[PDB]
């Protein structure tokens, strides 16, 4: 009855057990909101974007600062900072890319309304095994949890380092020395 | 359920599998609202213009018709033969076989029985059952979308940056 993270909370309705990464830490019940097109179903594809975004922009940020850039790109060490300096001699890439990522989101939100109405697809999923790493299922549930926590973890990572680069205007790793 | 193109996505509902080049693609629902026919016209006319322009543009950019007029590179030509009435001719024609058009896609919509975008036009014949003509009208629809692509790209780039056929 009480929730497995905060003891001192009753267990949220609508958080069961099936979603990876469910410890039932919804203090102010947001997973029974059921309006403005909001729902658990709605929530957890948001979650599950944030996760994938911050990933990457985590991945990218840890790549670029510590590797290097790749031929042919700027330096400077400070990531938001440096995409300025992209746009200012590569703006078709950044365009194009933006371009792609707004048709790609558009098939996203299509999907995620879809799927919410005649439930078939669960939430986050876009059907993207190229390589077959979670076909058989008890490995699944395994790689689900994984995704949720580093993609939690990626999330405030991602958050932390955009406030570090525009406040300080400095490197990641420059801040952490 | 399920369509092929985006396999998260559910069959768009009006493409079941008997139409040429159909993976089940129409993410927002365009044959929804509108009649499948006349899509398949549209998309067919775009493929063949959009075809001819890349071809045209990629040549008249190596090789130019006799005269002054024609001195000038696919980007400004334009302007230039709008002034010299050559693309008048171009104008008066096409809006005469799009004429016979409108009657032919009315007729189309209103029954009678040609396949969108069937003019019969076929004087060789390059395609001589069901198989071959299924076939080539892929390749038709392929070729068609390519093309459209590469002339959207041709024109921006060369907008961009003024160069001659390496529009790079
Ligand atoms: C420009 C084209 C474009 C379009 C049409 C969309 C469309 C969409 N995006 Mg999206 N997105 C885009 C570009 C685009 N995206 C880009 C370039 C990025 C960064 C790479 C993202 C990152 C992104 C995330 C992370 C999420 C979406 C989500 C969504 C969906 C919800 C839209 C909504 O109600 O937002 C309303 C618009 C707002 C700005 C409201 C957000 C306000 C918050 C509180 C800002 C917080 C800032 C703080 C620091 C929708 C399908 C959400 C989704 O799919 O949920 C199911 C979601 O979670 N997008
Ligand atoms: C949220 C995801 C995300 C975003 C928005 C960016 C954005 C960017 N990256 Mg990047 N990157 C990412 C993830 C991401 N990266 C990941 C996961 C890796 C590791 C594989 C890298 C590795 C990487 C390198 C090695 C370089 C960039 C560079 C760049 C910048 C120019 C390239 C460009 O327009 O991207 C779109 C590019 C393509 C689609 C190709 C741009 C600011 C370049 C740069 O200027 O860095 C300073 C550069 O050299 N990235
Ligand atoms: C910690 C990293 C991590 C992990 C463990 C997963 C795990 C998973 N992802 Mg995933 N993903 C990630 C990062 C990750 N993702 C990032 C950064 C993106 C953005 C590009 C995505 C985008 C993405 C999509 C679009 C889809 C998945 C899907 C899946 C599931 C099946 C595919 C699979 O077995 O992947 C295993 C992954 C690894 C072993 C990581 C190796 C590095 C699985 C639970 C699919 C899904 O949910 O199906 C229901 C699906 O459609 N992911
Ligand atoms: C994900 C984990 C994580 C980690 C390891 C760090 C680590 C760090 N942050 Mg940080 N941060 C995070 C998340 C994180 N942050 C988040 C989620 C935010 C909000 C978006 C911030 C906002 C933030 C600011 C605004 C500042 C730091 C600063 C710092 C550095 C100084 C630490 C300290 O105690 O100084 C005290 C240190 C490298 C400071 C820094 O760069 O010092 C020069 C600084 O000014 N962080
Ligand atoms: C979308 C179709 C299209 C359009 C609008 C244009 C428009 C133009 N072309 Mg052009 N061209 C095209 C296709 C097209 N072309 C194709 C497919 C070729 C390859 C043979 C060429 C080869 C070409 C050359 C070599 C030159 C032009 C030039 C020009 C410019 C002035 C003279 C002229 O009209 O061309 C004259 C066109 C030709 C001599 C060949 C046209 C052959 C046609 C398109 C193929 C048969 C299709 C058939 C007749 C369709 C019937 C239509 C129906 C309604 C009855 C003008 C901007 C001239 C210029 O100023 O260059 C900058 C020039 O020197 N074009
Ligand atoms: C790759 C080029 C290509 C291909 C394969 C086709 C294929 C086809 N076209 Mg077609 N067409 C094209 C370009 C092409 N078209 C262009 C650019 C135009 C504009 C002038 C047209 C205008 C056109 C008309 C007006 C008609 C067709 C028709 C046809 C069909 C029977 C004729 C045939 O076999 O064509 C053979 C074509 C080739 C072998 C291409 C090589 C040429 C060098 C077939 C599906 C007819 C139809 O609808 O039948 C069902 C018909 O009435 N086409
Ligand atoms: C049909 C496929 C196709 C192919 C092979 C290319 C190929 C290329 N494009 Mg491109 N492009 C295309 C379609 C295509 N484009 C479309 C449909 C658009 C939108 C209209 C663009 C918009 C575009 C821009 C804006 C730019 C390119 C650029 C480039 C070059 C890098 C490269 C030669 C770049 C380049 O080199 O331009 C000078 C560049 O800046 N493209
Ligand atoms: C920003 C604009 C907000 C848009 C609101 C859309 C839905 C939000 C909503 O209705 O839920 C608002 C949420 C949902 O609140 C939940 O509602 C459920 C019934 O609908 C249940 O009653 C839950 O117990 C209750 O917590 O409540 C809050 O988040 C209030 C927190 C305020 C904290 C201030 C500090
Ligand atoms: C209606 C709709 C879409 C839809 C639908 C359909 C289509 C109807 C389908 C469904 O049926 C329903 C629904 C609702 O899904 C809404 C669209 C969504 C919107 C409104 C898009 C918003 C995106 C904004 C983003 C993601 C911007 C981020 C900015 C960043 C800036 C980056 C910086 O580097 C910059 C530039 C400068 C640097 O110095 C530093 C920083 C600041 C870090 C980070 O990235
Ligand atoms: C949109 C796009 C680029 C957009 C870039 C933009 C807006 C950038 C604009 C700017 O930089 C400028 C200009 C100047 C700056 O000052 C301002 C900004 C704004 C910064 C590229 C698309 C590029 C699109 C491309 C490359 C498409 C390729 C398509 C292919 C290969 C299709 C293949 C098929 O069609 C066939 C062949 C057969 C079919 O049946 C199956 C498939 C597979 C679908």
């Amino acid at each position: 009855e009480r929730s497995k993270s905060l003891p001192f909370l009753m267990k949220p309705k609508n958080l069961d057990g099936s979603m990876a990464g469910d410890v039932g830490f919804d203090p102010l019940g947001l997973s029974e909101i059921n309006d403005v097109g909001v729902d658990l179903y709605w929530l957890r594809e948001a979650e599950l974007k944030h996760c994938r975004l911050g990933m990457m922009a985590a991945a990218g940020i840890l790549f670029v600062e510590i590797l290097g850039p790749a031929p042919g790109f700027p330096a400077g060490k400070s990531q938001m900072d440096v995409f300025w300096k992209v746009y200012a001699e590569k703006p078709s890439l950044i365009g194009a890319s933006l371009a792609a990522i707004a048709i790609l989101e558009v098939i996203s939100g299509v999907a995620t309304t879809q799927g919410r109405q005649n439930g078939d697809r669960a939430p986050g999923d876009y059907n993207f095994d190229p390589l077959g790493f979670g076909k058989d299922p008890a490995k699944f549930k395994d790689l689900q949890l994984k995704e949720v926590k580093n993609g939690r973890l990626a999330m405030i990572a991602a958050a932390g380092m955009i406030l570090q680069g525009v406040s300080t205007h400095q490197g990641a790793l420059e801040n952490l020395s | 359920e399920k369509s092929k193109a985006v396999p998260f996505l559910p069959r768009p509902a009006a493409l079941d599998g008997s139409v040429v080049g159909d993976v089940g693609f129409d993410p927002v629902g365009f044959t929804s609202w509108l009649p499948l026919s006349y899509l398949q016209e549209a998309e067919i006319k775009h493929c063949r213009i959009a075809m001819l322009a890349t071809l045209g543009w990629i040549v008249a950019d190596f090789v130019h018709l006799p005269g002054a007029v024609h001195e000038v590179s696919s980007l400004a030509a334009h302007d230039v033969a709008v002034k010299s009435g050559a693309l008048a001719q171009i104008l008066i024609w096409t809006s005469i076989a799009e004429a016979i058009s409108v009657i032919a896609i009315s007729q189309m919509l209103e029954g009678s029985g040609r396949q969108p975008g069937d003019f019969k036009f076929d004087p060789l014949n390059f395609a001589k059952d069901e198989k071959s003509l299924k076939k080539m009208q892929l390749s038709e629809l392929k070729n068609g979308r390519l093309a459209m692509l590469a002339f959207s790209g041709i024109v921006t780039q060369a907008a961009l940056t003024g160069h001659a056929f390496p529009y790079m």
